């Protein structure tokens, strides 16, 4: 909406799953992190937050 | 009575647990690389994402 | 710790028997392999010390290490376990042992335990299966002697030819004192204890 | 990253935590966390075999404890428990540390009373300081930061006292506060 740059990069646990009873453990997990990268202007130093 | 004995006895076998084991009807595979897939889509639903770093 | 046990006695081909079917009564196997070497004090004073019974004992799990190459005592977590002589007077109740025990990281554990004064005993391996009831565990186990110090995986020699196995059931209560605890616990070895009696006989014995 | 460890000594830093932490947070709107103790155990069995054990109250889950002087290991609390009922190793010699931890602005301080049974009074610093880990330009904001924080007092005594150094850790090592312990006694 007010045009702002940033980047998603979400990295969720079920994409590591080897076999299905991970996938399982993977599901019922706890907490997770996703990163995003936020650029406000061209010379303003990119801010980024977990 | 005799007939009772013998109905006894073959309950009595029925009812040792010796089974260890499943009636077990598989073969439906998994495909779960497609569910991966159909996971990640449905999650970043109108979502723009970028590359890991 | 109070740890309320009961134990028995398993045939060899009783042993395969007894297993499948434990896993029908109660709550699924987990693989257990256990590495365990005592220690006794050097110091022997006769007196008050009782080295012959208080003397520690201690061990840990050795999942998958021997398998995959020689075994790394460095590698593994180590715990340590004190664990006294059972309680007389209870032949006809469920027995009572009292066990303390701590987990143990970032240290050489020999060094330590020799530098406080302790000294190599006897080294025995401990590898078998355990169940789960709510709160009370029952592990079904062999008692394997090394091949040798610290022995790979290959070997795992027995102790004997019949190969018994053994039979323990496992409660833990935190507090000695409280009486409704140890009333809890009680009663579960009881219920415990007697589906596993339908499965095979076991009962109290001293330590 | 770059943090200092103070030490005083003098009965003056004896009266001076509370009032110290309430100024602190009045005047330069401190944040109080976690209290902070830590509790020091000195005995040796029958054949003069030292042995300590100390437990950082943050990270307790990990007990710190040392046979003699030379040998250390990490270990559970229900272990010195162990090490009670085999009664070989003779009886507690006790320190203890109580105060709590601050954080003001750039850097989060430690302001503690060491004593045993309440014997004493004086206090111990430790200010990690989030920022450079250079040490050489740490120490003097650090120690500008505790001068200005503390002034009062601050012509009045000097202290005995470890030198700053730089560790990843927000708290310091378990390890090194057995050893100011034992240069203590």
């Amino acid at each position: 909406q007010r045009d702002i740059s940033f980047k998603f990069m979400p990295n969720y646990p079920w994409e590591k799953a080897k076999d299905f009873l991970e996938l399982e453990n993977s599901l019922s997990i706890n907490r997770l992190s996703i990163s995003w990268r936020i650029m406000v202007s061209n010379f303003e130093p990119a801010i980024f937050i977990q | 009575q005799l007939l009772d004995v013998s109905r006894q006895i073959k309950s009595y076998w029925l009812t040792n647990s010796l089974s260890t084991s499943f009636p077990t009807v598989d073969y439906s595979e998994p495909d779960l690389e497609k569910v991966k897939r159909t996971l990640t889509k449905l999650q970043n639903h109108l979502l723009e994402v970028s590359l890991i770093e | 710790m109070q740890e309320l046990y009961l134990l028995g006695v398993v045939p060899s081909r009783r042993f395969e028997a007894v297993v499948n079917s434990l896993s029908k009564t109660l709550d699924g196997p987990k693989t257990i392999l256990e590495f365990w070497v005592v220690y006794r004090p050097k110091d022997v004073p006769p007196n008050l010390p009782r080295q012959p019974d208080s003397w520690l004992r201690l061990c840990s799990n050795i999942e998958s290490h021997d398998e995959t190459d020689t075994e790394w005592s460095k590698n593994t977590q180590w715990s340590m376990y004190l664990e006294g002589n059972s309680e007389p007077k209870r032949e006809d109740k469920c027995g009572i042992r009292p066990v303390n025990r701590a987990k143990l990281t970032n240290g050489s554990v020999t060094e330590f335990v020799e530098k406080m004064g302790y000294e190599f005993s006897h080294e025995y391996i401990i590898q078998g299966l355990e169940y789960f009831f709510f709160d009370t565990t029952v592990r079904i186990y062999q008692t394997l002697i090394p091949s040798q110090q610290r022995s790979i995986k290959p070997p795992f020699h027995p102790m004997n030819e019949e190969q018994p196995w053994i039979l323990h059931v496992y409660t833990h209560v935190a507090d000695a004192s409280n009486q409704v605890a140890m009333a809890k616990a009680e009663a579960n070895l009881t219920k415990v204890k007697t589906l596993l009696s339908a499965f095979c006989d076991l009962k109290n014995v001293r330590l | 990253p770059v943090h200092g460890v103070i030490y005083y000594s003098s009965p003056s830093m004896a009266t001076f935590l509370s009032p110290a932490q309430d100024n602190l947070v009045r005047t330069y709107f401190a944040q109080h966390l976690k209290k902070w103790v830590v509790q020091y155990k000195l005995y040796r069995n029958a054949v003069t075999p030292k042995t300590l054990e100390f437990l950082k109250q943050n990270i307790n889950p990990s007990m710190l404890a040392c046979v003699d002087e030379a040998t250390m290991i990490d270990a559970e609390p229900e272990l010195e428990d162990i090490i009670v009922r085999t009664k070989l190793w003779n009886f507690r010699q006790s320190f203890t540390i109580e105060g709590s931890i601050y954080e003001v602005g750039s850097f989060k301080v430690a302001i503690a009373n060491v004593l045993q049974k309440s014997v004493w009074k004086g206090i111990l610093f430790h200010v990690t300081y989030d920022g450079t880990e250079s040490v050489d330009l740490a120490r003097p904001i650090i120690q500008e930061f505790f001068l200005k924080c503390f002034l009062q007092n601050n012509k009045s005594v000097t202290p005995v006292y470890e030198s700053f150094f730089n560790q990843p850790r927000h708290s310091l090592d378990s390890k090194l506060l057995l050893q100011l312990f034992k240069q203590r006694i």
